[PDB]
């Protein structure tokens, strides 16, 4: 189980609904939204799209990492039960879970300014990454394709308020050993790493025991090729990449979108790490 | 192919740049300089630079008209004539800090100013934190190679827009004496792929 | 045998213990409570008349054969032993002729036994005044009998208009608000006189129609003998209630959607949507289950604990109910908006603490609405909000919401409902709930708000069309149901407001003041050995009733020009002039730690702004000082705290009232009577205050030169005092300097 560790150089800005605010990881949505964006610039859309379609390449959704330790949200345990407020917690403690902060937020107050009527203040909401600090991907089986269109990505950028200018980033690769085996092993409890949304034909079983929490990914379409116009793409509700399940599923590549020139893909598939609770 | 246009700017005046909602004491800087919010180095964002570029190149280039020899560099979003921007910028750190404590000196200053009405004569004091002349500013300006047939006519559009940028301020109080920048080791390497004709963009530039 | 005279019989029940407190005959109270009440206007029913008279084992075990099984008062008997948390078996009932016990008590605390084993447990006493500003004071108050007279004759002009009908139990109800809140249902006891006789007779009117509500589904007529005849300890281990709550969540991502123009009335219109809507759907439920609004312990902000009958009947009431209110949160507030609604059963044991078990209801009912919230969507309605589709549909200005829009202005359609009813709110009196109208609430019940005169016409007996307000002139003529709310509004408007501020800065000012801990207060506040139901309702009283009415008294009492938005120790929201915001800050500080009585603390956050500055920046802001005063704590290892317009500036609430404001009141007096040294001399004086912390011996010895230099003017005892107190304080009276060239600007 590869590491696409990523160190960053700037400020980034992941938005969630509003430009004001962000959030300080990023979905496999936008992942896999970058990559592809990347991949039609080569000529090579369908390629990767098939090798995510095949399940040959899965990845998970951005999780933050600071020096030595990997971190991911708090799993939503259905459970019969200071340590309240811990939005993270490390991925080598989780078993026997049954202090931390990464940079800070910053609103960066920017304007359009014009010569015969007066400017339009707007903010950008930031996060800057400490010097030791950044966001790691999970992914199963890495690809030369992968390995390349990460090479793209580094100089195009990553985030929101790209181009002007946050998404900077220098990734690494990496393999690990004590966090490979925690995905060889397994428990009884599901706890998805992904924004997923399950099948129609597996949605009824996959929420049985289950503890989720609903997010919506939706957005405007960002190509200049599809119906030329910047057009709204139909709202997806996945389920947060920090919930947990008793029967696992797996989610799909969802195209939406209506009338227009390409299919415009979502990832709404699943990344578990089974655990005993 | 992904081509990096590297290169230093440096101050020839004050520059204050950017805004912020810091709280302003009595006797204290109103309007601070935006900075970085971890190191916090003096700092330029990519949006006041792309911002500054396309003003001058679409104040010098259009003639009473946009046309699209800007829209490919910078983008655009409007209803029919939508194109991804060429130009990635980047947000600028303060490089030279070694050179400025070489020097004894620290990376901003506080330039005191005043209004005087010209019916009571009073003055009205104000504090403007500017950043300190002669301190340079390493840039990275990320270019997307799509259009092998225009990167010709592309850089030498972003190298003028840097010769104008040469005689216009970068930010903030402009007009009354601050702002003044100059590009220097201006250079372009290509990130990834390899590029055949980077000879005749790094003598665009570099000349 | 209706539960409607059952519920006015438990309401009405211990009506004697007020005239007796008050009159000249010394009988047996529910001798007096049954005449009095049957002396009325009408001679009322048998029903009522043996809830009233007919309680109390003792008086009802001497006459039992002639009295009736399913009698409808022995509900009433074990409602009045299980809210009390006592132990009814074998004490008496003052006026039985005993002894000399006595008469003229006053009204307890439930804020003295609060935190009982830390903050220590006071005795103190609530005294009488002719909604006053009552605060406890540890005088030992006494009720003397004009008192008592004077509500007597209250209630009988009140209760002439009020009979026996499915409408007047609410207005019956405030009735008992607005007179009984000080009166203590104990006399001459332990410290069971701290319960109101409101909250006492609220609290036995839930339980007996509770209890009414399990008999008639589970079949129990015969319950007189299974009460006297056999003891009803069996009947305690009966899990015959429940105790539903609601959360709403997403509740501060709502109200903070807010825009450029019409940013701070457009807040003011989604709190107070979302509180009274909150309380509309609670209400509604017990129209739909036949119930009184007794059965509502607390309706707080985006909370409502209910107590209901374990009836399959309720249980299947309350799962068609939730989920046609969940249909309409997502027809609209597709993920944003949600209320869920759990609920336990439990028992009579729990509710008197008998055998432990108090808290777990509490724990058991947040466990589960945990779990709701977690679980909060069946298959449907993932895939119902997953194929959702519509028209064209683009998203709303001030909102963000893909809903069909409206013309010439291009906005959602809840924006703008908002937006008329906040015009209708510029005038906060009386909101009615029609089958028509401007803002849409569920079931198919829109909201108009309209005013006084035409809801006078509009009550034209429907027994469906419910009204709210805060104002309440006369009980009968009404018959209307009292919300409370924080909406002292000084100008509405801040151009003019902050043009009459004369010798200040032209700056807004903004406060915050969360409540220090009270979810801890309210889950383990009040000891065990003092536990009830009535205890935990009447402390929940207490705060709203302190956040709802206290402060728009303070506002209006000396006329601070301050707009307040919310209300609640979840968080508050004052606008205003900067100098009155910093003037009513220890004022709040010190009538809550007066009105608590030093139990429970709060942590305000003040905030500087332009008067033109982003409002939704300024909550913000002021919300990032309020989290930084409720981050406060010396280096090992007190948490209330004010932070004063930056986030540096954190002092505690004894700092600020005592060392700034005196170091102020000091530089203020000392500085009128000079003409010429400030603020010249202040300014140079704070410029090497502020450079004590980089540089710190040159700047003290350049302080001490400047002051034995200029002491030639301002005196040497301020020279000497200034001196000293930039030695050993010198973080305070920069503050104080500050706020003194602030206060003296222009």
């Amino acid at each position: 189980m590869k590491i696409i560790k990523l160190y960053f150089e700037s400020p980034v800005h992941f938005g969630e609904k509003r430009l004001s605010e962000s959030k300080i990881t990023f979905s496999a949505d936008t992942l896999f939204s970058a990559l592809m964006i990347e991949a039609v610039g080569l000529g090579k859309e369908d390629e990767f799209y098939q090798l995510a379609s095949n399940n040959l390449v899965k990845f998970s959704d951005a999780f933050p990492f600071i020096d030595q330790y990997y971190y991911i949200p708090k799993p939503m345990f259905n459970l019969k039960l200071a340590f309240k407020k811990l939005l993270y917690v490390p991925i080598d403690s989780l078993e026997d879970y049954l202090s931390f902060n990464l940079g800070k937020l910053a609103l960066s107050e920017k304007v359009q300014q014009h010569d015969f009527k007066d400017s339009e203040p707007y903010n950008v909401g930031t996060f800057t990454f400490k010097e030791n600090t950044g966001l790691y991907v999970l992914i199963e089986q890495t690809h030369p394709l992968l390995e390349e269109l990460l090479e793209n990505l580094q100089y195009s950028g990553i985030g929101g308020k790209r181009n002007s200018g946050y998404g900077k980033f220098k990734f690494e690769i990496l393999e690990d050993s004590d966090i490979e085996d925690l995905f060889s092993a397994k428990g009884n409890r599901k706890i998805l790493l992904s924004g997923a949304l399950p099948k129609d034909a597996e949605l009824e079983q996959a929420l049985k025991n289950a503890s989720y929490l609903l997010e919506r990914r939706g957005g405007f379409v960002q190509s200049d090729t599809y119906a030329t116009n910047l057009v709204k793409k139909q709202d997806l509700y996945v389920f947060k990449s920090g919930s947990t399940f008793e029967n696992s599923f797996d989610g799909d590549i969802y195209q939406v979108g209506k009338k227009g020139n390409h299919p415009v893909y979502k990832y709404a598939k699943s990344f578990f790490l089974e655990v005993s609770v | 192919m992904k081509l990096v246009i590297e290169g230093t700017i440096v101050l020839k005046t004050g520059m204050h740049i950017g805004g912020s909602s810091d709280f302003s004491a009595i006797g204290a800087v109103a309007s601070p300089v935006v900075r970085d919010t971890l190191t916090r180095l003096p700092l330029i964002p990519g949006s006041s630079l792309k911002g500054k570029m396309r003003y001058l190149l679409a104040k010098e280039l259009n003639n009473g008209i946009d046309q699209d020899e800007i829209l490919r560099l910078f983008g655009s979003s409007e209803k029919d004539k939508i194109r991804r921007a060429r130009l990635k910028f980047n947000d600028i750190k303060l490089s030279n800090l070694a050179e400025l404590e070489t020097f004894n000196v620290s990376s901003t200053e506080v330039k005191f100013e005043n209004t005087i009405n010209r019916k009571t004569a009073v003055a009205n004091p104000r504090q403007i934190e500017r950043v300190i002349a002669g301190s340079k500013f390493d840039f990275e300006i990320f270019y997307n190679l799509d259009d092998i047939k225009e990167v010709e006519k592309d850089f030498e559009n972003i190298k003028q827009g840097f010769d104008l940028l040469e005689f216009d301020y970068l930010g903030g109080h402009g007009t009354r004496g601050s702002g003044r920048i100059a590009f220097e080791n201006l250079s372009v390497i290509t990130a990834v792929g390899n590029f055949e004709k980077i000879n005749t963009l790094n003598e665009i530039l570099g000349a | 045998m209706d539960k409607i005279n059952l519920v006015c019989g438990s309401l009405l029940h211990n009506i004697g213990k007020i005239i007796y407190r008050g009159t000249s005959e010394r009988a047996k109270h529910s001798k007096l409570g049954g005449d009095f009440i049957k002396s009325f206007e009408q001679f009322r029913n048998t029903e009522l008349t043996d809830c009233i008279r007919y309680h109390h084992a003792q008086e009802i075990t001497s006459v039992k054969s002639n009295k009736e099984k399913n009698s409808l008062f022995y509900i009433t008997y074990i409602a009045d032993n299980i809210s009390s948390g006592m132990d009814r078996r074998k004490d008496l009932e003052e006026g039985a002729e005993g002894f000399n016990w006595d008469k003229k008590v006053a009204l307890g605390s439930v804020f003295n036994v609060l935190n009982e084993k830390e903050k220590g447990r006071q005795n103190y006493s609530y005294p009488f005044v002719a909604e006053p500003l009552n605060f406890p004071t540890a005088t030992q108050n006494q009720y003397t009998t004009s008192y008592y007279d004077g509500l007597i004759t209250d209630m009988k002009t009140i209760l002439q208009r009020l009979k026996p009908d499915k409408e007047h139990i609410n207005s019956l109800l405030q009735m008992m608000e607005s007179l009984w809140s000080y009166v203590p249902s104990s006399t001459d006891k332990n410290q069971l006189v701290d319960i109101s006789l409101y909250d006492h007779s609220r609290t036995t009117a839930a339980i007996a129609s509770a209890i009414y509500d399990y008999f008639q589904a589970e079949n129990i007529t015969d319950y007189q003998k299974e009460l006297f005849d056999y003891n009803a300890t069996e009947f305690y281990d009966k899990n015959a209630f429940l105790m539903m709550n609601f959360d709403m969540s997403g509740v501060q991502n709502f109200i903070y959607n807010i825009s450029g123009s019409k940013a701070l009335k457009s807040l003011r219109a989604r709190s107070f949507y979302l509180d009274m809507l909150l309380e509309y759907i609670s209400d509604n439920l017990l129209e739909k289950l036949e119930l009184s609004r007794a059965n509502i312990l607390y309706v707080g902000g985006g909370h409502a604990y209910l107590l209901l009958a374990n009836t399959n009947k309720t249980k299947a009431i309350l799962s068609d109910f939730e989920h046609d209110l969940k249909t309409w949160f997502l027809d609209k507030f597709k993920i944003d908006l949600y209320v869920a609604m759990a609920y336990t059963e439990v028992s009579a044991n729990d509710l008197m603490n008998h055998n432990g078990h108090y808290r777990d209801i509490y724990r058991r009912l947040s466990q589960k609405t945990s779990a709701k919230k977690a679980n909060r969507y069946t298959a449907e309605e993932i895939l119902n909000l997953n194929h959702q589709g519509t028209e064209n549909a683009r998203e709303c200005r001030e909102c963000k919401r893909s809903d069909l829009l409206i013309e010439e202005d291009d906005i959602c359609e809840i924006c703008d409902s908002l937006q008329k009813v906040s015009r209708d709110l510029t005038r906060e009196n009386i909101f009615v709930i029609a089958n028509e109208g401007v803002l849409d609430m569920p079931f198919g019940k829109k909201m108009s708000a309209l005013s006084y005169s035409q809801a006078d016409k509009l009550k034209k007996s429907n027994a469906e069309v419910q009204i709210y307000a805060k104002n309440i002139s006369e009980i009968g003529q009404n018959l209307m149901t009292r919300i409370d709310m924080g909406d002292y509004t000084y100008r509405s408007d801040f151009h003019e407001m902050l043009e009459e501020v004369e010798v200040g800065i032209n700056r807004l000012g903004v406060l915050r003041a969360d409540v220090d801990n009270l979810g801890q207060a309210f889950i383990n506040g009040i000891p065990d050995d003092y536990l009830s139901i009535s205890r935990t309702a009447t402390f929940s009283r207490a705060m709203s009733r302190f956040f709802k009415n206290y402060l728009n008294q303070l506002l209006a009492e000396k006329s601070y020009k301050i707009n307040v938005i919310y209300a609640g120790g979840d968080d508050l929201f004052m606008i205003g002039a900067w100098q009155d915001i910093l003037d009513f800050s220890i004022v709040l500080k010190q009538k809550f730690a007066d009105f608590t009585q030093n139990k429970l603390s709060i942590s305000a956050g003040i905030g500087m702004f332009r008067e033109k500055y982003p409002v939704a920046r300024m909550a913000s802001l002021t919300g990032d000082l309020e989290d930084a005063a409720k981050d406060y704590k010396p280096d090992e290892r007190t948490k209330n705290a004010v932070t004063l317009f930056d986030a540096t500036n954190v002092f505690s609430w004894d700092t600020l009232e005592n060392d700034i404001f005196v170091k102020l009141d000091a530089i203020t007096k000392n500085f009128e009577k000079l003409d010429e040294t400030g603020k010249a001399f202040i300014y140079r004086l704070i410029d090497l205050l502020r450079g004590v912390n980089e540089n710190q011996q040159i700047n003290i010895a350049r302080l001490a030169y400047t002051l034995s230099r200029m002491e030639e003017k301002i005196g040497k005892t301020f020279a000497q005092e200034l001196y000293n107190w930039a030695n050993a304080d010198r973080k305070t009276l920069i503050m104080a300097l500050e706020i003194y060239i602030l206060k003296t600007r222009e």
